[PDB]
């Protein structure tokens, strides 16, 4: 609630925008328009593109790799909105920048941003 | 007391513990059924609207469908699909207007019919959901055309093509009672009778008058097709009941939502879809509150519940917030739906005692529009 | 026991007494000295393989067995999509079901049949005692049981720690012993985040305990044919590999030229690659995805030939949606892509990644 | 501040909700984005058509005629929304009717709705108000 | 004192009391001068969005223009045109993608140009002014493209076409510096000066490596096309300063805009628009705050204000708001707009003194980029 | 003064000396009794009017001379419309300079010049009295100053409130003294608010002192010959009436086809309507601006002739932006139009309303 205060995850609410792997989302939990932490709303493509970061995970004090994808075709959802930024880094190191709509690769060519899923891909390095 | 939320972060923390695998993919909604409820967001006139697709049961958004131009939701009663009449322009709000239908499934959401209306002949009004309706049969959707002149237009859903414009008489809304017919109100204080075959003017027939000038009969009446009950209140909250079950209308006793005494300290109807009918239930529930005469159209705290054949008052519910729309699921049991506007939140209400359940939040910018399917 | 049939199989493994001519074991192919590939030059260099007979070239490139004891046995899972198995077409459900193939198939070590093989075994005194201990009695007098036991052995070995030793720097830096290079890192960060990761790697999501870079679907990735060792097998201009068509049962159109994801272990000293060897370096089998991504006219051309990759042989069933991402790798990132791929070399290899360089 | 009192008309302040001319107005102020009180703002294009309503006028005890026009073929400004509905009556008496969308008439077939002027065009009073 | 609205109804009341006559049309906003600002809402990626004119003086929307998902607004320097590059779909967020450019009058707003761009090949990404831009004599239009890979578009806005797309190499943004050359800024740590014709490889040459690769530049720099000057701050509120004005990159000394002490305690700059430069005064203008190292895009509270020459500190002014978003007439005494996506409202201060002057409410749903004509 | 101008113009308005065989007054075709329009039946029914010589027809419909004393001296205003003037083509700049026109038209009064119309004023001893006590013993003999005089009598006489009386049903029901019939109301509530108003009010916005029902501006509302009327006139089938074209000074062709918008005072007792007394019928006056509006196969006809209207004599500079408003009107919104036209009669016409 202080903006400006170290992110603080938690491991008990993927509907809040400090669900621990949420630690580098930015637009829309797409739990909260009909798909879930990891899988998109009927209606809206799921993109192949992502980006990344190493959300800790204060439930087993592992660092996980979060390989973002967007939900796309769709108007923004409007519910949930969330921006966090933990590791974030600035559009020249694209693989972890998470201002770009990530939807490419995404069926019928759907570039519009809907929400974010917040898969694991990997224990961090 | 575990929010959807809460659940959400254990289930996917039992998963990572239990090294489960799953395959990112696009979720099907559940199965439509009677709790399924759909919020239509007009935004405020702004050229792009959305639809919420919500189980009323868990109070979750199941899904979204994008619209123009304040577009006209319809919800098939059987549940098999949806539609809407919707208006989009090749830059955003200026330039080429199409007016289209689309039909969509109601569990994948893509959309299965896009049917183009020709000359652009949708009526652009804050929504009104009896300005676009489908017949009884679902084949046929019917939409309301203002200009140059009142007008029905003609879909085939099945056929997928628009067919044509009926002229009509000076006359409002639209009211299906079969795949060739259907009611209208009109400005001399009938209704219309609209039978059209596949061609030439429609046979056109017109009730008794059954209402003076100076009694106001509300934009958003409530109609249940399949009792063929057409509820409308006026401005203080008398209703007529019309019944459209034999193919002509027969005027049912009018009913008093209100008591002489209740208008007298300035109780009025007010909001958006004010009425609402459950068919079941024959039901008749009203958004009303203390206000002067013209703030008809501001949210109301309170619903009057009463009986459609006696008109005696059933309940009178505190809603809690400023409600600009009700409407009720149609099973057994049913919630009352309390959509407001200026919170963007649809409270669900328990429809026998009022109590708020759960309420769904973040609809949008301006939602004024609930529909449910009448499945049963 | 565990131990003693793995012990077993060992011997076979070596032991060219169990191919016709007596010139070749599985070693000969799968060579431990080359993360048990074939270092021999065929008449298509190193695409394709040759036969005991000297002469006999296979169709496709001979697969390391490190870390092929991770994969499944061949089954369709629920969504559909096949899984497991061996051979690029998954036509052995199992390590076991594949090891005595090699041993009959006149085009590999060619013994006429499963009493040659046994009679074979039987010669060597070694043999009647070693299979006797785990297989009892009289083993090696019934060729049926004498052919699968052989087979049993040959499965154990390759499931014994030898053949997949998960030491490689990769698995390193996963227990934190020590840290990427920086271009390692990057290419790392670039697997797991674009296209690779939705085919090679092991799970749709979370983590896998024993990684070995490849998710064991079958997909045509529409290479097309590699004419030199299509040419040395004999099978014809007119023959299509179907892949997992092939295997007996599949029937199913939509299989047609979709091969087993290969783990990606020690892949940069098991060149050339696909399965028909058809691209020699490591950079190649990477730039051949950015075919479907990239819209300049080199993406089109095979750096090898500096002539266009070809039609597919099979120009049905592409995995379209994965390979067409609407990304192209630049060659900082195909660069750090090698650079992640050569951490996948077991310990025992890295010696070998000198001359790769 | 209390939604269901009777409206108060000022005449001191066009950009609120309660000023005296948009007794029944619906949408958006165009003064409050590039209009004024009486005319579109740049970009839009101006209704024809327009629905009445007799308005009081705190300032002369005078009731006017405000025959509301939309300035059309933007997205809705977004700024000072009201809607009044003073004489207001439903949409078969279209006249006096403002959820309907009254951009017939304006150039360019414009019909999208940004916001509504509030010009005066005759003194009188209705029978219904 | 009086406000705007107060104001109109006074006028309004005199005309009426005089009985003066005024024809209802469609006004002309303002010329454009130095305090007009232009505040764009990509309303968090809403598929479509809205520009506001205002004119920073008054405190007053002058106009507005509509545009589609994430548009990139240009501003031309001397107040001659606007325009912006664009993407729609045929179904609102689904369909048919058309890019496009428009150019507008700056006084009726109407589009002078539609200009479609072939192949969809704008980048989609949170607005970054600098991913799109004009060429000083205003006859380009430059866009960015990541997919398939970094590139850059032309777009010949005086013969309204398309010219090309160009291929560069691991790059980003575009600080155009001629008719027929730019920057971008390069992954392994250079810039990259692209020189290019209406056909032929463009001449790309990179400058030295000029920050380590864990020294961060944020996505946000300022650059005065007319000074040349690219002020490109790090997340540490360290400030690279890179003169492009030779039409080859000098880079200049390094300026910190926090001090070490502050630094120690936490202050780092933070938000979308996070640095502005005033090119008369050649002076910093920093969003600062106390903040964790990972929260670099929450708004700030404080704007430092430091001598673009020596860093040396002029002003640290508390904004008193939370500020996203900063930038400056580029007059003599500089109004700071200070723009807050939380509250929509776009803040306007007196540079000098920090003072707030006045405020524009109601810029939409997450209003995030101030552009300004730098006209003088 | 101005009493004993307008009682001089009063007895020029009925004299019909002023007319070649005495035989035609400006009170001939200007009737008092029918709101100052011509009741003569001729060839064209009453499309147009009969001059002194028994057989000359004009080619336009003559207009009240009710409220034509309101409208401003033509003028372009600063929107670059022209305003104002007399005649249906404002060819004439205000009533003074109309008056002497209808004197020395051949096809009207058809004095051969203005020594002939003062020598019928010398004729008469009460004109010597009357034109010498307001202009000057021996105005008669100069011809200049006897016809100057004249018109300036006539206008004078036009400007009084007996032209001008504003008390129609509307004067009283603005003033509060009495109500609309809701039929009424409705029709002044569409007037106002469909296109009607862009053209027959006075103003923009704000209230007017003294409506009369125009804007005093020039629309093409690309309105058909009058075939019958155009033969009796005998112009002839070429002819083309260019109405504000032909004012000399006006050459912008923007301007061919363009007539003065009447004001509608009185206009339920002032048939036939249009510039050319086309149309009969209050009713199909209205029914015609259908023909913009309506898609419906009966706003092609003239509802007088069963037959398409009739291509517009002039096809360019139709005023679309204000006749294409969308918007048809029913025929309850037709009815009720009529009804509020009728209240615009002056009070000494309510009798002619049947
Ligand atoms: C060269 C003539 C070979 C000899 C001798 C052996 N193998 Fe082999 N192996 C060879 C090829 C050409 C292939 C692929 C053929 C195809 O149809 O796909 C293989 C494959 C295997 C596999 C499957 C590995 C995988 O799919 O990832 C296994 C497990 C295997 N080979 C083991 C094996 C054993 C146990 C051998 C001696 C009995 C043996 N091979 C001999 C080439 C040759
Ligand atoms: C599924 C659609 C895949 C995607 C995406 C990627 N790869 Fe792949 N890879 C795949 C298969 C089915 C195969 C075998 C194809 C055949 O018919 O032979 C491969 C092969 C490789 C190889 C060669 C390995 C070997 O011969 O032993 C390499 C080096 C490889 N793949 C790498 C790779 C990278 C780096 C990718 C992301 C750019 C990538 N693959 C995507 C299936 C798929
Ligand atoms: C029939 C033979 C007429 C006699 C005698 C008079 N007038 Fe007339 N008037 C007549 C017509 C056919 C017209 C319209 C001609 C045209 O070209 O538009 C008129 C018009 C006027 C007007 C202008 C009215 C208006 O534009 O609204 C005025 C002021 C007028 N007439 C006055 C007038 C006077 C004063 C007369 C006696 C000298 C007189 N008219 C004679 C038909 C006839
Ligand atoms: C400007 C574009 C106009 C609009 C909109 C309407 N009217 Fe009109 N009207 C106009 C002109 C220029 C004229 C004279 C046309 C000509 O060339 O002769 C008229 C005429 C009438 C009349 C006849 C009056 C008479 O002949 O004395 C009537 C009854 C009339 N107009 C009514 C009317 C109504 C009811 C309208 C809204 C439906 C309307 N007009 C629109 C100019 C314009
Ligand atoms: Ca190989
Ligand atoms: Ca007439
Ligand atoms: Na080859
Ligand atoms: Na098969
Ligand atoms: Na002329």
């Amino acid at each position: 609630t202080d903006p400006r205060a170290k992110w603080v995850p938690q491991d008990n609410d993927i509907q809040a925008c400090d669900y621990w792997r949420h630690c580098s989302i930015d637009g829309n939990i797409c739990d909260c328009s009909g798909g879930s932490l990891t899988n998109c709303p009927p209606g809206t493509k799921l993109a192949t593109a992502s980006w990344v970061a190493s959300c800790y995970n204060p439930t087993d004090g592992q660092s996980y790799l979060i390989a973002y994808r967007d939900c796309c075709g769709y108007n923004v959802s409007g519910r949930c909105p969330c921006l966090n930024t933990e590791g974030e880094l600035p559009v020249y190191r694209p693989e972890f920048a998470n201002d770009i709509i990530w939807c490419f690769g995404a069926e019928d060519d759907a570039m519009t941003y809907h929400c974010t899923i917040s898969p694991i891909v990997g224990k961090a390095s | 007391q575990e929010t959807q939320g809460q659940a959400a972060a254990r289930a996917a923390a039992a998963d990572l513990a239990a090294g489960q695998d799953d395959e990112p993919r696009i979720l099907e909604a559940p199965a439509p059924d009677a709790r399924r409820v759909y919020v239509n967001d007009p935004a405020h006139f702004a050229a792009v609207t959305q639809q919420f697709v919500i189980d009323g049961e868990a109070g979750r958004v199941i899904g979204m469908i994008d619209g123009g131009f304040l577009p006209n939701p319809v919800v098939a009663d059987d549940g098999s699909f949806i539609a809407h009449a919707s208006t989009v322009f090749s830059r955003i709000a200026r330039g080429e207007r199409t007016d289209y239908v689309e039909v969509f499934d109601p569990v994948t959401l893509l959309p299965t019919a896009d049917i183009e209306l020709p000359d652009a002949p949708r009526f652009l009004v804050g929504t009104y959901p009896w300005m676009t309706s489908l017949t009884p049969d679902g084949k046929t959707l019917l939409f309301y055309q203002f200009s140059p002149a009142p007008a029905v237009g003609v879909v085939d859903l099945e056929g997928k093509a628009f067919k044509r414009m009926l002229d009509v008489p000076d006359c409002y809304h639209i009211f299906p009672t079969a795949p060739d017919t259907f009611f209208m109100h009109c400005r001399d204080g009938s209704l219309a009778k609209v039978a059209f075959g596949t061609e030439g003017t429609p046979e056109i027939t017109h009730t008794e008058v059954f209402h003076p000038e100076d009694e106001f009969l509300i934009n958003h009446p409530a109609y249940s097709q399949k009792a063929g009950r057409l509820v409308w209140p006026t401005y203080t909250g008398k209703i007529h009941q019309i019944d459209l079950s034999s193919g002509d209308a027969k005027f049912l006793p009018a009913v008093e939502a209100l008591t002489e005494a209740e208008r007298a300290d300035g109780w009025r109807p007010g909001g958006w879809q004010q009425v609402a009918y459950h068919r079941a239930l024959d039901r008749i529930y009203l958004l009303v509150d203390q206000r002067d005469e013209w703030r008809h159209k501001t949210a109301s705290r309170f619903v009057v519940v009463l009986d459609a054949k006696t008109g005696e008052r059933l309940a009178k519910f505190e809603m809690g917030h400023e409600i600009d729309s009700i409407n009720v699921s149609q099973d057994e049991k049913p919630l009352l739906y309390a959509l407001s506007t200026g919170d963007k939140t649809l409270y669900i209400h328990d429809a026998e005692s009022g109590e708020e359940l759960r309420s769904v939040n973040q609809l949008g910018h301006g939602p004024q529009v609930i529909t449910t399917a009448d499945m049963g | 026991a565990d131990d003693a049939l793995a012990a077993l199989g060992a011997q076979l493994f070596v032991d060219p007494a169990l191919s016709r001519n007596a010139t070749q074991s599985c070693a000969t192919c799968h060579d431990p000295a080359r993360a048990f590939t074939d270092p021999r030059e065929g008449k298509a260099g190193l695409a394709v393989s040759v036969g005991d007979d000297g002469q006999s070239h296979g169709d496709r490139n001979t697969p390391t067995l490190g870390y092929a004891a991770l994969v499944p046995a061949f089954h369709r899972d629920a969504n559909g999509k096949y899984k497991g198995g061996q051979f690029w077409d998954g036509r052995a459900d199992d390590l076991k079901q594949q090891a005595g193939q090699p041993m009959l198939n006149p085009v590999e070590m060619a013994m006429p049949d499963r009493a040659a093989v046994a009679a074979r075994l039987r010669d060597d005194p070694a043999y009647r005692t070693g299979f006797e201990a785990l297989f009892g009695k009289g083993v090696l007098d019934d060729p049926e049981r004498a052919f699968d036991a052989a087979a049993e052995a040959l499965a154990a070995y390759q499931a014994t720690g030898e053949f997949s030793p998960f030491d490689s720097k990769y698995d390193r830096v996963m227990r934190g012993e020590e840290k990427f290079t920086p271009l390692e890192e990057f290419g790392y960060t670039v697997f797991i985040t674009w296209n690779c990761r939705l085919c090679h790697m092991q799970r749709k999501q979370g983590v896998a305990e024993r990684e070995t870079f490849t998710n064991f679907e079958y997909h045509n990735i529409g290479l097309p044919v590699n004419e030199t060792a299509r040419e040395a097998s004999g099978l014809g201009a007119d023959h299509v590999d179907h892949g997992l068509l092939a295997r007996p049962g599949i029937e199913d159109p939509a299989q047609s030229g979709r091969f087993k994801v290969p783990s990606l272990r020690n892949v940069a000293v098991t060149g050339p690659y696909m399965h028909n060897g058809v691209f020699t370096d490591l950079r190649t089998a990477i730039l051949f995805y950015n075919k479907y991504t990239s819209r300049r006219p080199e993406a089109k051309i095979n750096p090898e030939t500096g002539a266009p990759w070809g039609e597919p042989e099979v120009a049905r069933n592409l995995s379209l949606a994965e390979l067409q991402s609407g990304l192209m790798l630049d060659d900082g990132r195909v660069d750090a892509l090698v650079a992640f791929l050569e951490t996948l070399t077991d310990r025992r290899y890295e010696p070998l990644l000198e001359e790769s360089r």
